[PDB]
């Protein structure tokens, strides 16, 4: 997983 | 109450400096240490550095040549400065204050500030109406919303009828088209009945362009 | 620097659930260790410091426990609130570092999104450009197939998906598919539909419109 700039949520 | 509040998120050119101002209330900047975080997708939660109480300041090794921390304790405000900016510089900055004033548990943070680090310029939205109509109106429900469209860069902040209606509202985390440009939608359902009687105004605030729209939507 | 390793990379849990987060440090850090909730579009919340002392204002369900190594930040029965990432922070040695994050995720039962369709603004199409969307409202699983279709031709490569996150207060995703054409295009062309697979449908649902009516 990264963490997502957009929602400031993990996105794997 | 205890607040950090930061200043507004933008975009910074290649091999620039970045410059945020962290506002503070409800204590002050002589007995507590304001501490500086960020957060990216390459290296996720990193600690930056700090300035103490009586101004001294630590930097995490790696940032020690290109970063620097000042405050104006009368002002209560925190200066954070880092220099020669590269793309994977690109984050979320906060600042930080811990419990007790020589510690490092955050129990207070900032809201956070989007940097881009790009050479592209800055561009405003475009605003347009995603309209209710029967195609978009079931069992005495109808969906309406925004389309926010044609930006750069990240964020946009969406609101719906200047904060009075919040229920049943989804706003899109935004896309990234060919363009290079962002694009969302922010949508919102209701029921029908009240399409003939209530106003709805999505507000749009892209603060990096200074660009605010408030667009009426209404049945087509 | 000390390397904490959080585990796993995601968790899956149905509300009323016990629920357990793994943090392990690459070296000894006796109980320097604190936790953070981050919710969608948030600030890291502190929820519990030196691996078991409780936070003001922050639910009791939350406890943690660990020594040494290995922590454990626990939530002993989960709602739907909970959900966002976890992380783990140590502080015995300088300089203060993270682990990567957990990833809590909430169960629910099968709920079929509701679609609804939307031309383009007359608004846009003075700019030359046509977006036509399609969303899905209030639906899980996360799984979701759309299709677009002009005039009976499939539509491949000119559409774009966003999804939000888990809704705090139901579970539930909705999603957004983008249809984006020119202008040119958009006039030569009557029927626009978007068909919507979803394992709360018997059968896919498809909304459509005529340009004009
Ligand atoms: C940015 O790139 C440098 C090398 O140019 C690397 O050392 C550093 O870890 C990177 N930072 C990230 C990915 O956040």
């Amino acid at each position: 997983c990264q963490f997502d700039l957009s929602t400031r949520r993990q996105k794997c | 109450q205890v607040q950090l509040k930061q200043s507004g998120p933008g975009l910074v050119q290649p091999s620039q400096s970045l410059s945020i101002t962290c506002t503070v209330s409800g204590f002050s900047l002589t007995n507590y240490g304001v501490h500086w975080v960020r957060q990216s997708p390459g290296k996720g939660l990193e600690w930056l550095g700090v300035i103490w109480s009586g101004g001294n300041t630590d930097y995490n090794t790696p940032f020690t040549s290109r970063l620097s921390i000042n405050k104006d304790n009368s002002k209560s405000q925190v200066f954070f400065k880092m220099n020669s900016l590269q793309s994977n510089d690109t984050a979320i900055y906060y600042c930080a204050r811990a419990l007790t004033y020589y510690d490092y548990e955050f129990a207070y943070w900032g809201q956070g500030t989007l940097v881009t680090v790009s050479a592209a310029s800055t561009k405003g939205p475009s605003v347009f109406p995603l309209a209710p109509s029967s195609k978009s109106t079931s069992g005495g429900t109808a969906a309406l919303g925004c389309l926010v469209k044609d930006y750069f860069p990240e964020p946009v902040t969406v609101s719906w009828n200047s904060g009075a209606l919040t229920s049943g509202v989804h706003t899109f985390p935004a896309v990234l088209q060919s363009s290079g440009l962002y694009s969302l939608s922010s949508v919102v359902t209701v029921p029908s009945s009240s399409l003939g009687t209530q106003t709805y105004i999505c507000n749009v605030n892209h603060k990096p362009s200074n660009t605010k729209v408030d667009k009426r939507v209404e049945p087509k | 620097d000390i390397l904490l390793t959080q585990s796993p990379v995601i968790l899956s849990v149905s509300p009323g659930e016990r629920v357990s987060f793994s943090c392990r440090a690459s070296q000894s850090i006796g109980t320097n260790i604190h936790w953070y909730q981050q919710r969608t579009n948030g600030s890291p919340r502190l929820l519990i410091k030196y691996a078991s002392e409780s936070i003001s204002g922050i639910p009791s369900r939350f406890s943690g426990s660990g020594s040494g190594t290995d922590f454990t930040l626990s939530i002993n029965s989960v709602e739907s609130e909970d959900i966002a990432d976890y992380y783990c922070q140590q502080n015995n040695n300088w300089p203060t570092t993270f682990g990567a994050g957990t990833k809590l995720e909430l169960k629910r039962t099968v709920a079929a999104p509701s679609v609804f369709i939307f031309p383009p603004s007359d608004e846009q199409l003075k700019s030359g450009t046509a977006s036509v969307v399609c969303l899905l409202n209030n639906f899980y699983p996360r799984e979701a197939k759309v299709q677009w279709k002009v005039d009976n031709a499939l539509q491949s490569g000119n559409s774009q998906e966003s999804v939000t996150e888990q809704d705090s207060k139901d579970s539930t995703y909705s999603l957004s598919s983008t249809l984006t054409l020119s202008k040119a295009d958009y006039e030569k062309h009557k029927v626009y539909a978007c068909e919507v697979t979803h394992q709360g449908l018997s059968s896919p649902v498809t909304k459509s419109f005529n340009r004009g009516a």
